[PDB]
């Protein structure tokens, strides 16, 4: 229930990652200034698919696919994870 | 050098054990003949090919000259 | 130059000797440990240094073809003796 | 097409038929092997061992591989029937002097480095 | 385009102008015999072994130095070429000593092999041989100069690659000798490489002498962990023992060379090793125990506590697999106090963006820059091969180098702006001439050393360097993808730990002192028992007895980098893997296996059971850790720079002083090199000549 | 050897030994090299 | 050039080349290649399907009369898609000549048995089956010849280890010989011997 | 006629290899690195397949080096990477492939040793 880290795996030039890329290019910084003590690790995937990882207390974590999402979709799912839902 | 020696080839006619035994005894006699010829015609000279990339050099040369030591080392390793 | 160890085991010229806690020592019970008594380091140290009147000397170990490959040794360093890499014999130039 | 030629069987059905014939022959032979070699095992143990060997190669899906396995099994049966094998050869299937090795991670970690 | 057509034995080849005969021959797979030519050194042309006949020409040419011409037909196997080779080999062997049985070069000698392949099989030399006196150039390179063939490879390497002009030739004619003409040690961070370049047994390794033959050795290709360069190496082992370390060619990283520590620190692994688990007895003394007992004690202590009460510190030689295993294990306890000894600023972007803590230009990119700014670093000793690349660029591309910090000797001429950090702001405000110089630089580089980030004002220094890179990007525009910003690391484990989410620095431990502390090869002495509460449980896992082991309650013997297949990430960001050369001694085990066994003992069993499953977990956490030669990545300099300008902490009025000011501080830096007797000999030799 | 004596050397045995197998003096093989890996010795003083 | 170098014979080279052309002309359905080595040995590379016809021709042809099978063995080259190379050496007493016939197979492709042509083949094929695992169809009695009873694997394959996988000893608890995984007190020591310099320019391969 | 099998080649059941030395082994497919002590390149032409290193221990009686794995000396030669990959796949071994490392072409100029204004001029010969 207690979020500890966020991991975003986005591919460098795959089309399906484009929206995710856009998000990092536009609205990552604001998020970082909203949660200045929260690890948001941005890493690169191989040719498979985008992914978002959310880790919680005591080692529990789950992942949500960000394939073909736009920037609005990734913002929506991210603020869904940061809030006490889903 | 088997083209330079004279000997006969024993031949059987029955194809049985006895003929093969006779052939082997006669081949021993022919071997004595060939050995006599080889003893009389042994020539002088070296006993391995004079090519140090194949045959090892003599010990005296191996302890004297650089190329001989190199070739001895490489041929034995 | 064979010396003994605290357990009494003889020390080889390579310096090998079992420790007190080592169980392998049991292999020498009722038997003996084979040790060669002629330490080559001391024997070659016993040989006198040859003095020659040339900057370069040659060594083949003695006996001609029954020795080692013939090598040439430089004797320019005054405060050192030239040593054969095969035999261990030492050569120098007359000094003082 | 992949253009491959057969050994004996055209597809997996004929291969399975040959497997069943070989299994029948081995099952029939087991009691004679127990009697002739003077084995201390039971007939049930021998038939279970026979069953175990067949199960090991159960996964194979290629008819040529199955054909070769059946050929090897027939060769082994011929060796056994003619008493070309000795008692040691028959008992080698049972690994009676090999100490058991645990498959758990902790047991392997304790004993050594091998995975 | 401009390609010209030549012929090798009648076979047509298209080559660029300026290509030599040897390179044209190489294109069709024909290797010309050589002794003095090295493709990474200046052309000499003195050995004369490369003579080849050009069709319709009466004089043979030196293939290594002669450019090809249009329509030339190179005859590599003609009578003239073979006779030239035989004559040159005869001249080379006339005065060579009969030393092969006692020469360490035997079995891997270019002289021996080329005599076998291109020379005669016998001698007609009926005179006496020359003998020259030996030279002393230090405790690393053994010298027997009667074997010298005067190819001058060592001199050219020393002048060109190492920047040291101590080597030369004295006399002339048959009496010409290679040396220093005075008693002087050729002491350099790259000196040992002259053993490799020397084609004969004239120069050899002193620690390696008389121990092995090349045909005996088994070769394992792996990676070096003595710094963050990630040099590719070959490990030579015989009958379960590590015999020596050799360079392995990687054009992008080290490309033929290794540093002296990388080459001679293998000696340390043979002593002060942890071989068995240890606990504390009734008298507070460390006593050998079984794996079960130590693991049970650690598991009970770990089940006792939870959260902030558990912490871990990762040392400088830890691999990615063990790091992720320990992170998962401490996460199961709901602990997030996973730290490294090396400090990186955490404000702003921090570790969120990879480019914030990487050498983004990459090691190869140094060959394309025209200006490089060095800030608070000593690249010569922190990253010797990176400094070698800088010198290569300085020599061949007329690269301009400027340094901010103490005036160290870098083996090339550089401009010294100063040592105060205020200069950074002066370059960030545009009130410095070097700001103008950077403005007109179309391929500029700024490199900030990790050792300069260890002071309290490291965050402000990073912010100032980011401001300089910002002004470069703004004034000069965007040059495509050049990645001006750069961070130079010195610890092999730092980049992987940052990738996995470890907290850089040890401050979190100081702020919340734990009751259970894990020391994963941590030997920097950053935290002692004074910084921790009494009766604190300390666990050390490693391979050497050093700073960390005597203070621990339980000792868990691990494997060294030569004893496992493990992942290490470059200061570039490139992930590479080592291979097993020998197995861990005694009862020591693979580190991730130790952590997994402990997790199973403690009740929180980790999912992975094999190495492949641990690497799958690594891919889950950070997918770049399983791409084993990739170095390309995205650049997020804009976001990191924007996040770096909201904290305005101030600089300190203290000069930037690198931790290693001279060569003596180079040899012993980590646990393995501190246990090495060869490094101790090097320290004694550099502190006093004698 | 009475008319053709062998060359004298200071290291040649002065007393021949026959085959000693099956006796206490028999040869026993052993490794002639020293220890390869040196272990860490913990300190003898308490740590707290 | 004279004393140490082996002399060459050109009459035999010409005759062998002519006979190779003759055989290739008569049997275009199976002959893929013909070669004459420079020490005067003639080889014919054929498709596997022609094992029986070609051999029969060579055995019974009036101008060939290769009525003796000197040797039959296999060579394993793992880099080839068809792993195994089958080699027949034939001798003609009428014309005092020798010929070599080569074909190929893989692990799963049978080769027709040539026992109907040469009786001597009977054991040779068995050996090939034992050492390499190549199956021969229509063999009168195909089984192991060289290895121990129940031996697993084919030891002459390149990927088979030199010391194998099992070793034998006598066990007193079961009072019999038993087999166990191999353990060696001294591991066999691999030597890396090849020189890094090319020896024979006449055999240099194109750089691809 | 033909039967047209549509499976993947798999000969592990016929090679006689024990199961442990099939599933737990990792093979490496690579072009060997040139020995840095010599300039010859003739040993960097072919592909090599080798097995992962296992434990070696000292023999108690003579101190010799003892092993328990039978594949410690097995090294295979291949013309191409694809051939080695196919062999490893059909033998059931899991493998790691390393791309061939080729030295990049270099621009050599003997005249540059004596440049009028560049740093490439040599101070000694
Ligand atoms: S350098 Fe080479 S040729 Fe000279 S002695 Fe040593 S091994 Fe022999
Ligand atoms: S010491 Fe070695 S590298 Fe230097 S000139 Fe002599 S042979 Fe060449
Ligand atoms: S290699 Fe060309 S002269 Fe030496
Ligand atoms: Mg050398
Ligand atoms: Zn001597």
């Amino acid at each position: 229930l207690g979020l500890r880290e966020i991991r975003i795996h986005l591919c460098q030039r795959s089309p399906g990652s484009q929206g995710v890329r856009d998000f990092i290019e536009k609205r990552y910084v604001e998020l970082k200034k909203a949660n200045p003590d929260l690890p948001i690790l941005i890493r690169e995937c191989s040719d498979v698919q985008p992914k978002l990882w959310a880790r919680y207390a005591f080692g529990q974590e789950k992942n949500v696919s960000l394939n073909n999402f736009s920037a609005d979709q990734v913002t929506r799912t991210l603020e869904n994870v940061l809030s006490g839902k889903a | 050098v088997y083209d330079q020696v004279e000997f006969d080839v024993p031949i059987g006619s029955r194809g049985d054990c006895y003929d093969r035994y006779l052939c082997r005894v006669e081949e021993m006699r022919q071997s004595l003949r060939i050995i006599s010829q080889c003893l009389n015609k042994m020539p002088p000279g070296e006993i391995k090919v004079d090519d140090a990339k194949v045959s090892p050099p003599k010990r005296a040369e191996m302890k004297t000259s650089m190329e001989s030591l190199i070739h001895h080392f490489k041929l034995y390793t | 130059g064979v010396r003994t160890s605290p357990t009494g085991e003889k020390v080889t010229h390579t310096g090998q000797a079992y420790d007190d806690g080592d169980y392998r020592r049991v292999r020498f019970s009722d038997r003996q440990k084979e040790v060669n008594e002629n330490f080559a380091i001391d024997l070659i140290a016993e040989q006198p240094v040859s003095e020659v009147g040339s900057r370069v000397i040659s060594c083949d170990g003695g006996g001609g073809a029954l020795g080692h490959p013939r090598v040439y040794i430089n004797l320019d360093k005054e405060t050192k003796t030239g040593t054969c890499g095969y035999c261990g014999l030492q050569f120098r130039q007359p000094h003082h | 097409g992949t253009s491959v030629k057969p050994i004996f069987s055209r597809d997996m059905n004929e291969a399975k038929r040959r497997v069943r014939e070989l299994y029948r022959a081995w099952y029939r032979e087991v009691p004679n092997t127990v009697h002739l070699f003077q084995l201390d095992i039971s007939v049930k143990q021998g038939r279970d061992k026979v069953r175990e060997m067949f199960m090991k190669n159960a996964h194979v899906t290629d008819p040529r591989v199955v054909d070769l396995l059946v050929i090897k099994g027939k060769m082994e049966l011929e060796e056994t029937i003619n008493v070309w094998k000795q008692r040691t050869h028959i008992m080698r299937f049972f690994h009676e002097t090999e100490a058991p090795r645990p498959t758990d991670f902790l047991s392997k970690f304790y004993v050594g480095h091998d995975p | 385009s401009n390609l010209i057509e030549v012929f090798v034995d009648g076979q047509s080849v298209m080559v660029e102008p300026g290509t030599t005969v040897l390179q044209a021959c190489e294109k069709v797979g024909m290797q010309i015999p050589r002794f003095c030519y090295h493709e990474r050194l200046s052309v000499a042309g003195n050995c004369r072994m490369c003579l080849v006949e050009i069709e319709k020409a009466p004089k043979v040419v030196a293939a290594c130095a002669m450019p090809v011409m249009k329509g030339w037909n190179i005859l590599t196997n003609s009578e003239k070429s073979k006779k030239a080779r035989e004559g040159v080999m005869e001249f080379l062997l006339a005065n060579h000593p009969l030393d092969c049985p006692i020469c360490d070069q035997g079995g891997e000698c270019d002289l021996q092999d080329q005599s076998m392949m291109f020379g005669s099989d016998r001698s007609r030399f009926l005179e006496g041989k020359r003998a020259v006196e030996d030279k002393n150039i230090g405790p690393l390179v053994k010298t027997i100069m009667t074997r010298c063939i005067q190819c001058t490879r060592c001199i050219r390497f020393a002048s060109e690659i190492a920047g040291v002009d101590d080597l030369g030739t004295t006399g002339r004619g048959n009496d010409m000798q290679v040396g220093t003409y005075i008693e002087k040690m050729f002491m350099s961070e790259l000196s040992g490489n002259i053993i490799d370049i020397c084609p004969v047994g004239a120069l050899t390794s002193k620690p390696y002498a008389f121990t092995a033959r090349p045909w005996e050795t088994r070769k394992t290709e792996s990676i070096d962990v003595m710094d963050a360069v990630g040099s590719n190496i070959v490990v030579s082992t015989r009958t379960g023992e590590v015999m020596r370390i050799l360079p392995r060619m990687h054009e992008d990283i080290n490309e033929e060379w290794i540093s002296d520590k990388t080459r001679f620190a293998y000696d340390g692994l043979k002593r002060q090793r942890l071989t068995q688990p240890m606990i504390r007895n009734e008298k507070g003394l460390l006593t050998y125990t079984t794996w079960e007992d130590a693991l049970s004690r650690v598991a009970g202590m770990l089940q006792s506590f939870q959260g902030n009460d558990v912490a871990a510190i990762a040392g400088g030689l830890v691999d990615a697999e063990a790091l992720v295993a320990l992170k998962d294990l401490l996460n199961r306890v709901d602990s997030d106090s996973l730290c490294t000894e090396e400090v990186f600023p955490t404000a702003g972007a921090g570790t969120d963006l990879r480019s914030n803590y990487l050498l983004n230009t990459t090691i190869a990119g140094v060959e394309e820059a025209d200006v490089i700014l060095l800030v608070g670093t000593n690249p010569r000793f922190e990253a010797p091969l990176f400094n070698a690349r800088i010198r290569k660029s300085w020599l061949h591309n007329d690269l301009k180098v400027a340094l901010i910090g103490s005036p160290v000797d870098l083996t090339y001429r550089y401009d010294h702006l100063g040592d105060s950090p205020k200069i950074l702001q002066d370059i960030a405000s545009g009130n410095h001439p070097f700001s103008q110089i950077l403005k007109e630089a179309k391929k500029p580089m700024v490199v900030l050393g990790s050792s300069a980030l260890q002071r309290s004002d490291g965050t402000a220094i990073l912010a100032a360097v980011s401001n300089i890179a910002q002004n470069i990007r703004l004034s000069s525009g965007v040059t495509g993808d050049w990645k001006v910003m750069n961070i130079l690391h010195r610890i092999a484990s730092q980049v992987a730990a940052l990738d996995l989410g470890y907290k850089p620095g040890v401050e979190a431990i100081r702020k919340n002192p734990p009751k259970v502390l894990f020391l994963l090869g941590a030997d920097g002495g950053c935290i002692t028992r004074q910084d921790l509460p009494k009766d604190c449980f300390i666990i050390y896992q490693g391979h050497h007895g050093d700073v960390g082991a005597p203070m621990a309650d339980v000792i868990l013997p691990g494997a060294a980098y030569t004893e496992k297949s493990a992942t290490y990430v470059n200061t570039e960001g490139r992930a590479q893997q080592t291979k097993v050369a020998v197995t861990p001694p005694g009862l020591a085990r693979e580190d991730w296996k130790i952590i997994r066994a402990l997790s199973e003992i403690a009740g929180m069993t980790l999912p992975y059971d094999t190495l492949d499953q641990v690497r799958s977990r690594l891919e889950e956490v950070s997918p770049n850790l399983v791409r084993y030669d990739d170095v390309e990545g995205a650049n997020y300099f804009q976001q990191a720079n924007e996040l770096s300008k909201l904290v305005n902490q101030q600089l300190l009025a203290d000069p930037l002083v690198p931790p290693q000011l001279t060569i003596k501080d180079f040899y012993m830096t980590d646990s393995i090199s501190r246990a090495s007797q060869t490094m101790a000999k090097c320290v004694k030799a550099v502190t006093e000549g004698i | 050897p009475t008319t053709k004596p062998p060359t004298a050397r200071k290291y040649i045995w002065t007393n021949h030994k026959f085959n000693v197998s099956g006796t206490p003096q028999q040869y026993v093989p052993y490794s002639t090299t020293r220890k390869k890996i040196q272990e860490w010795v913990p300190p003898s003083t308490p740590y707290k | 050039t004279r004393p140490t170098i082996r002399p060459r014979n050109d009459v035999v080279h010409k005759q062998l080349s002519a006979f190779g052309q003759y055989v290739a002309e008569i049997l275009p359905k199976y002959v893929q290649q013909v070669q004459v080595s420079c020490f005067n040995e003639l080889e014919i590379f054929i498709h596997p399907d022609g094992v029986i016809p070609v051999l029969t021709f060579l055995r019974d042809h009036t101008n060939a009369q290769f009525k003796s099978l000197a040797d039959l063995t296999a060579v394993d080259v793992p880099t080839r898609q068809n792993r195994f190379e089958i080699v027949y050496n034939l001798l003609s007493l009428r014309f005092n000549s020798r010929i070599r016939v080569k074909t190929y197979t893989d692990e799963l492709t049978p080769i027709e048995s040539s026992v109907t042509v040469y009786k001597a083949a009977n054991w040779y094929e068995r050996e090939i089956w034992d050492m390499f695992g190549v199956f021969f169809a229509n063999h009168p009695d195909l089984r192991r010849i060289l290895t121990d009873y129940g031996f697993e694997g084919h030891p002459f394959r390149k990927d088979f280890p030199l010391s194998g996988y099992v070793e034998l000893r006598y066990d007193d608890e079961v009072k019999r010989v038993v087999a166990e995984p191999v353990e060696l007190a001294q591991e066999f020591r691999k030597f890396d011997l090849n020189s890094p310099w090319e020896a024979f320019p006449a055999y240099r391969q194109p750089p691809e | 006629q033909l039967i047209a099998v549509d499976e993947k080649l798999d000969i592990t059941t016929l090679t006689g290899v024990p199961e442990e030395h099939i599933k737990t082994r990792k093979v490496r497919i690579f072009v060997p690195a040139r020995n840095n002590m010599q300039s010859g390149v003739n040993n960097t032409k072919k592909w090599k397949m080798e097995f992962d290193t296992r434990e070696r221990w000292e023999n108690p009686l003579m101190g010799w080096s003892s092993t328990a794995d039978p594949l410690s000396n097995l090294v295979l030669t291949f013309s191409t990477k694809e051939d080695a990959v196919a062999f490893a796949e059909k033998n059931g071994w899991s493998f790691d492939v390393e791309e061939r490392k080729v030295p990049k072409p270099k621009s050599k100029s003997y005249g540059a040793n004596f440049s009028w204004n560049k740093r490439t001029r040599v101070s000694t010969k």
